Order: C-alpha cells, then structure tokens, then sequence
C-alpha cells in the first residue's frame, strides 16, 4: 500500500502569497497523484489531476508539479476562499489511498 | 476478394476486439490485488498493444492468474495476427512470382 | 446537475445495521466505479472500497476490518453500501464519488452523516434572535436563529431559501444530554431589514422535517 | 488431414509439454541460487509462458546456468512452434490460392 | 537474503480490541509474505498465507494486508486463545526466510 505523506499539517500564510502543499510518496508513482480541496463541512472537490492536468472550472491560480515521490499543489496569490483541507491521492497502484491532508490558514 | 486477404483483415478486427475486451478485462481482473498497475483502462489498453506485439517494455504487467489469463489470449491473438499477416505476403508474393514465370 | 445523490443522515442502534444508498445521474460507462469513502469527525478520508455497476465485482480496503458490502442496481442506477454490526466506530460521514476508470473521483456526493448511538431521533426546536428593544444599530444588523435539542446530526440551515449567502456564520453544534444545539447568524444593511424579509430554513434530515422561521423585530 | 496441420497439433501438444517441464525444471535449477525468484511452481509457469511467446515483461528470468540452459529450450520452442503455425497457415493459403486461380 | 523487521517483539493489548502485528521486508516482495502462529510448546500453524489469504480451519477473526515491503496481521477482538508467538516468512527469493516473531500479551 502506498503511503502518502503530508507535511507540514498546517500552512500558514498571509494573503497575496504564493503557496505550496507537499505530497511524497513511499513509492515512485510517476505522475498518478491527484489533488482535492475540501472546505469545512463541503464534501472534496477534484482540483488537479495526474499531478498537473487543470480541471475545467478551478481558478487559473492553482497549478501542481512533481513526479515520481514528490509532488506539489501551489496557490498563486492566496485568497480566503482558498481556506480549507487539501488531500492527496494516488492511483498507480492498488489500493488507491489518500494523504492525510494539509490544512490551509491565512 | 482472396482468402488470405480476407483472413488478415479478419485477424486485424479480432485483435482490436480482443485488445479492448482484453483492456477491460485486466482492470476487472487486477483491481483487488494489493500492488498491481493494470487498474485504470488508458494504460490497460496501452499494456494490451504491447502485450499483442510483444515489445517488451516491461513497464506493466497483470500480478493475478485471470490477468495472465487474459494476458495470453492477447499474446496469442496478436501472435497469431501478425503471423497470418505474413502468411499472406507470403501467398501474395508466391502468386505474382510464379506468373512472372509463366506458369 | 448533481451527478451522485445520496440521503442526508442515518441513525444506527449499536450492533445494528444500515445501507447507504447513492443514486447516480449524467453520464455513464460501463467503464464507471462507484467509491466509498469514510470520514470520521476531524479526521481524514479513508478509502473503503469500490464497485463497478457493468459487472456487480466489489474491492474492498485490506488494511481495515470489513464492516461493508457493496451492491448495485444497473436499472435504478444506484450504487449500495451495507454497513453491519455498527459500533461508535462507525460513526462518520460515508461519501459515494465516481472514477470514470482513470484513476481520480470526479465527482462525490454529499455524503451520508451516520450516528451509531442508542438514542432516539429528536426534531430540532427554533427560536428566533431578534436584537433587544435597547440595542443600538450601525449601518448593518445581526440577526439569528436557535436550533435547539435535536438528534442526531446534521442540520443545515439557509436564509432565504438559500437566496442570501453573504454574511453567514452557522456555529458547530454542542452536544450535551444526547441532543444537540446551535445558533447561525446573518448580517445584513440596518436599511433593509425588517423591511425586507429575513427568515431562516432549518432542514434536520434524520426526521424528515424542514421547518421556517421569520425573524421580525421584538414587539 | 494434411502435413502441415498436424505438425502444427503436434507443436501445441509438444509445446505444452515443454511449458510444464521447463516450470518444474527451472525451480530445480533456481532454489539453492541466492536472489533467484524463478522458484515457485505457479509463477514458474508464468514464467515460461513469457519466454515461450517472447512478451517481455522482465518480471521474473532465471540467474542460474542450467536454468537458463532451460529458458533457452522453452524459447527456441516457442519461437519454433508459433513459426511452424505461420508456415502451416503460409501452406493453407497457397493452396487456395491455387485453386482460385484454377490452377 | 530478504530481511524480515517484526517490531514491536511484544505486543500488550486488552480483551475484545483489534490487535495489528508488523512486518516489514528489506526489499519489495510483492505479496508473497506469509503468517504462522506458535503457541507455548506448539508447532508452527500457517494463519494467513500471501498476505491476505485465509486458511480454512482459521477463524475469521484473522486477516492480513499489505504489499511491497509492510505488511500486517490483524486480529479483530482478540482472545486468550490467540495469545502466542507470530512469525512471518518470506518466499518471493530464495532463501526463504523468517520474521524474529512478535509475542502476543494480553
Ligand atoms: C494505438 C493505441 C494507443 C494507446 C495509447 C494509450 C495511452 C494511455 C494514456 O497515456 O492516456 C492518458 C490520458 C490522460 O493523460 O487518458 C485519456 O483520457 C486518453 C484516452 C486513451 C484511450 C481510450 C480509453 C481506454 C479504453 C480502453 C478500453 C475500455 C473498454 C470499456
Ligand atoms: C495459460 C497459463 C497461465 C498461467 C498463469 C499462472 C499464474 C500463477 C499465479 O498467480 O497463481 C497464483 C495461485 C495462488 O494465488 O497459485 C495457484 O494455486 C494456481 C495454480 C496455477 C497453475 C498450476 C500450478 C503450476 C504447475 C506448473 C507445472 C508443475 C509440474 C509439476
Ligand atoms: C482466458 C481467460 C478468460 C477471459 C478472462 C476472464 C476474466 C474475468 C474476471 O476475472
Ligand atoms: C537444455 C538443458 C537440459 C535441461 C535442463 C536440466 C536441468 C536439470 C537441473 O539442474
């Protein structure tokens, strides 16, 4: 089983600023990892894919990078709405799993 | 039109059949297993073409026995296809050389 | 459209056993897998296990004991997960997402918030907050609703019928002799109010009810 | 029936038997080679599949001499064999052709 | 020669709870890992085998997970019956090794 580790838990940031979440794999996974944003009490939201790739209907501010173990979402100039936890995911080998988050503060 | 031609084209849609049956039966088949990497279908179905052709990269391959399973009958199909593939050059050329003789 | 539909909340007496449903819409493949995942109060999300509909197989989560079981309706399109023998444990929001077979949930539900506890549903009370004859007013107003002794959770409150968003608060809910309770909280222009309306919507899914509450200004 | 249609059953028939015996074979020769993973029955037949049909996945060869004496043996036989049913359907469709050709 | 790591040696746990026992290999070794128990002047008894294959004539109160280089076995609600000595063993390369074995207490 993949493990997934994020640190630090917490992230914190002042408004404006650029801002990276980080995700290492125990394993070399390529490019199979894939970030969700989860706001209090909402239920995850798909923010990119295959490390990468943006979905249609996120703001141009969020971009990720990285393959292999180390991985990172980044936040482009940070807003309030942008408060929330953010997982990680892989699907390189079974079974998926999940990081254990990373929660944003401003 | 000849035989030949016709079993190759034949060949040619089995092994498109077969290589996406044989996409969607390795996911259905290796999901499941703790540590397998023929679970999503765009690389399944890239794991399909080179298990037909036989390449050899060695980047994916089914950890359970019905993904071997499945495995085979690509390799066989795509073995096979490809053989009867050169069966039929091989009638085509033999046709043509024994008029070039005049016989 | 909402792609993944599933009921609000479930109360579960310790021992028993429920199942969750998560009726699906939009497009659909043979192709699709229906996920479950567990989220326990503070905690992160736990893979539980998967489906694919076209074919009724089902992978589940090794690393944890295997309280669940899961099934689908090809017709009705509905994706189910039996939970049994529930424990407090157990208790934790379940959400349904959908991988199109590459890998990522594109979409997920709402989820299903289930309580395992012996207690017995409780409609919540609601009581109006209007601001005190005394009180001063600036350019803006608060304004608020009580929703007091229910059970189990969740509750969701909206203001207007959702039509008003901005300035908002709707504080965590405080347990305390197996009911909860909890206030929200609207702000809006001192000009508009109470000349335009202001009412709170209070929907507590476990019993099925949603009821209404004015907020006009004390006599 | 004819030559070449049963040389081929006979290579089906003698392939298989050298997949069986070159599995049993290969873990005889691997256990007792620290590192060797050719050691189990089950993936050892896997094992000889792969080399029968050349696929390449590079999951599991042998390290030893004798068991790689055996690898060579299960893969001139497959080669061979899949190369003899090329030949057979090369044969089936010259006749035909022949006869098309109302020759 | 594969190296088996099971830590902690001894393992306290009260009645009834859901008890985890670890193993980790020194290299990736797919899922071929299997486990035995060995209770006081006993023989070794095979419990799980592949990582997460029951045995029949074992109670279903015994599973295994895990690939690559972790893997567990659990016991959900244990019982004085299960107290013993667990082993792994590995069989992906030849040697086929053994675990130092973990001690259940209750
Ligand atoms: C000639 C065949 C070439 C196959 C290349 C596969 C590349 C996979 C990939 O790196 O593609 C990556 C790409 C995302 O970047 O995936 C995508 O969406 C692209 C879609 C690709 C293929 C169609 C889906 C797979 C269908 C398998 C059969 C399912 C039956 C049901
Ligand atoms: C077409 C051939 C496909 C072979 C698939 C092998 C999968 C091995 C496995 O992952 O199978 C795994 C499976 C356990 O999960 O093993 C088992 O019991 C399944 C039994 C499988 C094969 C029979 C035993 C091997 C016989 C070799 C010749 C011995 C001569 C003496
Ligand atoms: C030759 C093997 C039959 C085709 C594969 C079936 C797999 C079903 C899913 O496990
Ligand atoms: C072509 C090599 C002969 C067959 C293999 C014999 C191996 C015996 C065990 O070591």
């Amino acid at each position: 089983d993949i493990l997934l580790t994020q640190s630090p838990a917490i992230l914190s940031v002042s408004p404006g600023e650029r801002v990276s979440f980080s995700c290492r794999a125990s394993q070399s996974i390529g490019t199979d990892i894939h970030w969700y944003q989860q706001r209090t009490n909402g239920s995850p939201r798909l923010l990119i894919k295959y490390a990468s790739e943006s979905i249609s209907g996120i703001p141009s501010r969020f971009s990720g990078s990285g393959s292999g173990t180390d991985f990172t979402l980044s936040i482009n100039s940070v807003e309030s709405e942008d408060i929330a936890n953010y997982y990680c995911q892989q699907s390189n080998r079974w079974p998926f799993t999940f990081g254990s988050g990373t929660k944003l503060e401003i | 039109s000849a035989l030949h031609w016709r079993a190759a084209g034949a060949a040619t849609v089995l092994l498109v059949i077969v290589l996406l049956a044989g996409s969607y039966l390795a996911v259905l088949a290796e999901r499941g297993a703790p540590g397998a990497q023929l679970i999503t279908y765009p690389r399944a179905l890239w794991w399909s073409v080179e298990t037909a052709t036989t390449v050899g990269y060695g980047d994916l391959y089914p950890v359970t026995l019905w993904g071997r399973c499945v495995a085979v009958v690509v390799m066989v199909a795509g073995i096979t296809s490809f053989g009867l593939v050169t069966a039929a050059l091989a009638t085509w050329f033999v046709g043509r050389e024994q008029e070039r003789r005049g016989h | 459209q909402v792609q993944l539909q599933q009921p609000g909340a479930e109360l579960v007496k310790p021992g028993a056993s429920v199942k969750l449903s998560c009726k699906a819409s939009g497009y659909t493949f043979t192709s699709d897998w229906i996920h479950w995942v567990k989220q326990r109060p503070g905690h992160g999300l736990e893979w539980i296990g998967e489906i694919i509909p076209s074919y009724g197989r089902a992978n589940y989560n090794e690393k944890i004991q295997k309280k669940a079981t899961l099934t689908a309706d090809k017709s009705s399109s509905t994706a189910f997960m039996q939970l049994s023998s529930l424990t407090s444990e157990d208790s934790a929001v379940y959400y349904c997402a959908r991988e199109r077979g590459d890998g990522y949930f594109a979409v997920w539900g709402a989820g299903t918030t289930v309580t395992v506890s012996s207690a017995k549903t409780t409609p919540p009370s609601v009581y109006p907050l209007a601001p005190g004859s005394a009180a001063q007013t600036n350019s803006m107003v608060t304004l608020g609703c009580l929703v007091k002794g229910y059970f189990p959770e969740p509750v969701t409150v909206t203001w207007n019928s959702g039509s008003l968003s901005s300035g908002v608060h709707t504080f965590p809910a405080v347990l305390q002799s197996d009911l909860y309770t909890l206030s929200s909280s609207v702000t809006v222009p001192s000009s508009s109010w109470p000349s335009e309306t202001v009412t709170c919507n209070v929907a507590h899914p476990a019993s099925s009810t949603k009821v209404d509450k004015k907020i006009v200004p004390r006599d």
